[PDB]
């Protein structure tokens, strides 16, 4: 009966998906409402500044993108996957977008401000984290992984660095410019190479699968504060991953080594998440018996970790990065392009 | 150690995403 309670949860939200997948938001603010406060990460496009809302007070991130540096990386389809995909969802661990708008050179994402910082920042300092702890900001994922795989979403970039600790310690995904809505196979070369699968990596097409390979890696490095398959150079990393080679610390639970044989396994048909009971298999799976699906899901499981909050506006779980002016230009770079935006 | 090599590397650091 539980089983059945999330099918008719996903149906429900299904129908939602649906309705702002076809009409889709759109300019739904201006630039100077906004007061630019502080960068807080960057990207290859732009970067995500602190802002505050003047007529609200209230504080978001603004994800900004240079629309000329989009067409020179080819990222057009990649930008307008993006922004359509992350108006339409709606789930407890997705940051949430509020507006969204364009000028004469720059695409604009304005989303709820997640004060606790990166997963990464966290996990590089403390060295890693313990099986539970790992276990807690797991759960999370798989969850979100069954609400997106169901609308038929593809995630594409899972990594510590996209994955944002809020208020109260639990995790919200961010960056969605992977994201793709795709019923069969697809073929784009993306992602980040320590995360990558092997049929990636390989140009065989590939699918959903694709999501729980890398919830394996996730996992791994939380818990052993390094990834599986790491080397100075891409290729070398690409020559790890298709090889089939895994060797895990002493200290993995032999739980946890389990689970892990079966999320890092280079044969499609034999990857939990992409067998005949799906996301099942890993929500059953011994190293998951104390987790309780509905509490994560409700958000009553208390959290290992809380970060240190000092008030509205507070940047300091976040690194420093240089200041740069957002210059708009005269004329209307790249209009056609981009007109669905 | 593995986690001694690994801090040794160059891919400590944020990692970028690959588009091509
Ligand atoms: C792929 C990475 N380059 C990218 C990770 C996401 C990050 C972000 O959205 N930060 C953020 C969002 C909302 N609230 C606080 C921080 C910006 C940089």
């Amino acid at each position: 009966s539980e089983q059945e309670s999330v099918k008719e949860f996903l149906a429900k939200a299904k129908e939602d998906f649906l309705k702002k997948w076809e009409n889709p938001a759109q300019n739904t603010a201006h630039l100077d409402q906004f007061e630019r406060i502080k960068t807080l990460g960057t990207g290859s496009f732009g970067r995500v500044m602190l802002v505050k809302h003047m007529e609200t007070g209230n504080h978001y991130a603004m994800k900004i993108l240079d629309k000329q540096k989009v067409v020179k990386l080819k990222q057009i389809e990649h930008t307008l996957n993006e922004k359509r995909i992350l108006q339409a969802v709606n789930f407890p661990f997705l940051v949430k977008l509020e507006f969204s708008f364009k000028d004469n050179s720059n695409l604009y994402m304005v989303m709820e401000y997640v004060p606790g910082g990166e997963m990464f920042s966290h996990l590089r300092r403390i060295g890693r984290f313990s099986e539970p702890h790992a276990r807690f900001y797991a759960a999370q994922i798989v969850l979100t992984f069954e609400y997106l795989h169901s609308l038929d979403l593809i995630y594409r970039d899972l990594k510590p660095e996209n994955l944002l600790i809020d208020q109260q310690g639990y995790i919200q995904v961010t960056d969605f410019g992977f994201a793709k809505r795709v019923k069969g196979r697809t073929w784009t070369l993306c992602g980040t190479p320590e995360y990558l699968a092997p049929e990636i990596i390989l140009s065989k097409g590939y699918n959903k699968a694709v999501d729980w390979w890398a919830l394996g890696v996730l996992i791994y490095e939380m818990a052993a504060g390094y990834p599986p398959f790491f080397a100075d150079q891409p290729i070398q990393i690409y020559e790890k991953i298709v090889s089939g080679k895994v060797r895990f610390p002493s200290h993995f639970s032999s739980d946890l080594k389990d689970l892990l044989r079966n999320l890092l396994q280079v044969d499609l048909t034999k990857r939990f998440g992409n067998l005949k009971n799906g996301v099942n298999d890993i929500k059953n799976h011994k190293w998951f018996a104390t987790t309780d699906w509905i509490a994560i899901y409700q958000r009553k499981v208390e959290a290992p970790f809380i970060p240190k909050f000092k008030g509205p506006g507070d940047t300091s779980n976040f690194d420093d990065y240089e200041e740069e002016e957002i210059r708009v230009s005269i004329n209307e770079k790249c209009g056609k392009e981009f007109s669905e935006f | 150690t593995t986690y001694a090599d690994f801090i040794a590397s160059g891919r400590t650091g944020r990692r970028n995403a690959i588009h091509d």
